């Protein structure tokens, strides 16, 4: 008979400090809740604390077991007798704080014991279920039990500490130089000025209406990252097959037309230019593209993990575009697709402390306004994107609206909101004949 | 002198129905630069706030009005805005092109080519 | 009794086809491994034929006997008894390969459950170690089972694999001339350089309003694509019986009054013409047309797969057109019946490697601007298809609106949004007497 | 063959010009989707008392799904309560 | 100057910067 790993001692005692301490109960309430508890009484006795506790009620052994009392649950948990004796047996000079640590950790024990459980008989008895179906549980009921006991890492600091640790940082910046630039290079000096590069651990969003080059900038940016880095850079297509974004890449390095690419008429040195760019390319090997369709949160989540493991490290991740991500469990409404879209991709930036690049798209109601140039708003339907986002970039042309525009070729990334500095529109060139952004070389306002 | 605002107009027009084949505006045969600018603006306006005939003809007297103004105060009006060369000159054969990627094959040693 | 998952007799039928058939051994090589039988002797057999076929030797069943008899390992096998029962109960008629999968589907699930009660085990004897390590250690067992697993095809390969391809591609391309066109050949020429014909695996859709002519632009591209290629073309007219879309396509290919051909009223020379084109048509034989009404797209994608299947293939499908078509479970609401239709029309395009055109309709609105050439915004109500769509022509004929056009008898593609090449309007020549369009002789601007 | 009967919007009496059009059917897109043809009846005398049109109806075929589409002339005769071929000339 | 920047980041960091610091 197997006997999973629990501390009555340790529940007893945190049990009796409590009645014998009201003023530790907030030590006990960030280290254990109701559910962390073996016995059934132990979790009704927690959850009346708990509601005296939230009433205003002292939660001594008379008021706890007359409350019982008067809800009839008393007898469930073993009467007026057992909790006098819960209370006199535990001694007042103990730390309930080590006793609620170890019911903590053995809540969790009891959790990855019972997982296991289950995808053990999922395994024997499949009811037609794949393998990778499997893996994909596996994984999930894993990474459930990692963020259950990853939420500690998120409280209050002392202020103290936070004004010398911001001036230590301050001070670190203003030490290393860098020409502006503490996160990973964009390759463009405004934008590197304005952002200081991208930040890892942080998500970037890329949002902008159809035909802007939002494809464009961001395959401008894996570019420029891959050959200003070392680490490799993960791309992940959900709209384009590998191939065309291959061709538009070799348009943008060789600096050769699309069009010709594509219809093959090219001469000598357009072949000789392609030849050096698969050259570098190949003396590289730092890039890895990924054109599934249909991805889910966890295929993404696991492919960079494996990269990060394989390489020891990833100098950027790009998604292009999230709105075509799927979340099977929550299809029935959008809205909470998108959010359990946005905490993945968030919980994945943590974990893998890479700046990751996801891209969007804002509805036709931005066409409805005089100044079609976006703002926060236009994120309607993807509210939890626009508050987990670290960096949000919008991209405008206007000539793309209008024809006669003085603005040809020159394109506007708006900084919509910025975690860690100003917001801003930086102005940019767009060869379109290159697929290609480029810095903008004329007056800056 | 400068068209009338049935002339302009009808200008306009005729350029909205014409330019779907013209590569882009400046390449359009236009008869002076100030016909250009003035068609060019009534017809982008014309298409970003669906101006109807009416309102196009105002906004046609009105731009020839501030023409006329700038044009008594002075100024001289540059050649329209230019965008790129035509480039040209690919005189290359199939021969050419396939002993080139043969090339580049074997240098690069490409398996699955 | 929890007994691992296994199959002896996939495994006894792979061992059998290796000794029979040697010139599989790859196709079970490239899918199987030694340690993915689960009965020791099957592990040896696979090794002793890895060996042999690795030395340059046959492995028939005299070979592999031999070879074992000599390192006296014949009787841990089985025996040539056992050798000669696998050789006589598997059949020449053998697909090695799905069992070679099925095996390591087995493996697969068979080490999962393994993994399991390991952690469980790991989980009820911590022996001093922390929950930290022992959440570790789970995940880094599960970890080493998805680790790059076997699906390499739907997995991010490696920058030179991709380049490799695009490369390949690029060949493929230049090296049969069709000056300019990739895809299925629409047969006008100023379409074709816009377009590069119709690529496989893209979503194209006709737009107009009524009475501009979809139906007719669709069959004379299918009428096109059956003259210019010899896989099938398949339409799905939920619009129009079958009889009166082949007596269009008849008026359009025998360039015969419409009118003539509908009163009955012709003479010698068009029924010669209508016989010709009847003789041609039976010698081509390559078009397959379905006029049921209300098809949902999982009817149509059987219906294609089956046509595909039978036919050794399709070269285009039409569609006319998707406002007729129906998704009983979504009828509540519109938006998202057209978001699953115009999903379901992708990824069958993307699976068959086909060109799809679908016909679609505008909202009356547009009827109301000044400029009634459609734009992307006119699309109302099917965002989705807009977002979705690879290609997008709108057809608009100035003399339907106006009746002193100078443009009579001419009609105009606009491209709205092209993927992969530039955006603009084609010209072409429409004669409604015979029911056809007709590549523009006149003056080009 | 089913032919029913249907009704336009009021809006169609304050245009300029009274004919239908297929736009007038609105509230029934799926009827000018789905009809096979169309046909609207107009009177210019119920509008106008001077018109030189009494006694003659017009059909207009808004949708035709095979064929061309246009106004045909017939004679009113509301005494009988009856349409008749136009005997008049045709232009 | 940058030296004088840096002379006076450092005397921020003794007079105020404790424990963990930088
Ligand atoms: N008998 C005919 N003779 C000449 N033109 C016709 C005839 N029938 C239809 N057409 C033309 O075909 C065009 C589109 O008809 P059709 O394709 O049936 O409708 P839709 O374009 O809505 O599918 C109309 O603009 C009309 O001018
Ligand atoms: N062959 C081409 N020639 C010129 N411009 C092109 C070509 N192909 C694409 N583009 C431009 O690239 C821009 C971005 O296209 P795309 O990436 O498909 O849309 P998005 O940026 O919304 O993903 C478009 O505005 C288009 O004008
Ligand atoms: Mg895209
Ligand atoms: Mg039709």
């Amino acid at each position: 008979l197997k006997v999973p790993p629990h501390s009555i001692e340790a529940e007893q005692s945190v049990l009796g400090g409590l009645m014998l301490d009201n003023e530790r109960w907030d030590d006990v309430a960030e280290r254990v809740v109701a559910d962390d508890f073996y016995t059934r009484p132990h979790r009704h006795i927690f959850t009346e604390m708990a509601r005296l506790q939230e009433s205003g009620s002292p939660i001594d052994l008379i008021t706890l077991a007359e409350s019982l009392e008067r809800q009839g649950q008393l007898d469930s948990v073993g009467g007026f007798a057992y909790l006098a004796e819960l209370s006199k047996n535990t001694p007042s000079a103990a730390n309930i704080s080590a006793y609620a640590d170890i019911v903590r950790e053995r809540a969790v024990v009891r959790e990855m014991i019972s997982v296991a459980n289950e995808i053990a008989e999922a395994g024997f008895d499949p009811q037609g279920r794949t393998s990778e179906d499997l893996l994909d549980l596996a994984e999930s009921r894993v990474f459930k039990i990692a963020e259950s006991r990853a939420n500690k890492d998120e409280g209050p600091k002392n202020i103290a500490d936070v004004l010398d640790a911001t001036v230590a940082r301050i001070e670190q910046l203003f030490q290393q130089p860098h020409d502006g630039v503490t996160g990973v290079n964009t390759g463009y000096d405004d934008l590197n000025k304005k952002t200081a590069g991208l930040q890892p651990s942080d998500l970037i969003i890329v949002a902008a209406r159809p035909s802007m080059g939002k494809t464009t900038f961001a395959m401008n940016l894996v570019e420029n990252a891959a050959m200003l880095q070392d680490k490799p850079v993960l791309i992940f297509s959900l709209e384009m097959p590998s191939e065309q974004i291959m061709m538009r890449s070799l348009a943008s390095l060789s600096r050769v037309d699309q069009t010709k690419i594509r219809t093959g008429q090219l001469d000598d040195e357009d072949w000789a230019r392609i030849s050096g760019t698969m050259g570098i390319l190949l003396e590289k090997r730092n890039i890895y593209i990924d054109d599934s369709s249909g991805l889910t949160p966890t295929e993404v989540r696991s492919r960079a993990r494996r990269i990060a493991r394989e390489h020891g490290g990833i100098g950027l991740i790009m998604i292009d575009y999230l709105q075509l991500m799927r979340v099977p469990a929550l299809s029935d409404n959008r809205t909470l697709e998108i959010a359990e879209i946005s905490r993945s991709l968030k919980a994945l930036a943590k974990e893998l402390n890479v700046p990751v690049v996801a891209l969007s798209q804002l509805n036709r109601s931005l066409e409805q306004r005089a100044d079609k140039r976006p703002v926060n708003s236009d994120l309607r339907e993807s509210g939890s994107i626009e508050q987990d986002a670290d960096l949000i970039m919008f991209i405008y042309r206007d000539e793309v609206y209008h024809e006669n525009s003085d603005l040809k070729g020159i394109a506007e990334i708006i900084i919509g909101k910025q975690r860690n500095g100003p917001i801003g529109t930086v102005r940019l060139t767009f060869n379109g004949q290159w697929s290609r952004f480029d810095n903008y070389a004329g007056p800056q306002y | 002198g400068l068209p009338n605002v049935s002339e302009l107009v009808d200008m306009v027009y005729e350029y909205c129905r014409k330019r779907g084949l013209y590569p882009d505006a400046e390449s359009y045969p236009w008869k002076s630069n100030a016909h250009y600018w003035l068609v060019t603006n009534l017809y982008q306006n014309m298409r970003a706030n669906a101006l109807t005939d009416a309102e196009l003809r105002r906004k046609a007297a009105d731009e020839l009005v501030h023409m006329t103004a700038r044009i008594n105060r002075g100024e001289a009006i540059p050649e329209p805005v230019k965008q790129l060369p035509v480039m040209g000159g690919r005189p290359l054969n199939r021969a050419q092109a396939l002993a080139k990627i043969a090339e580049i094959k074997a240098k690069f040693g490409l398996k699955g080519a």
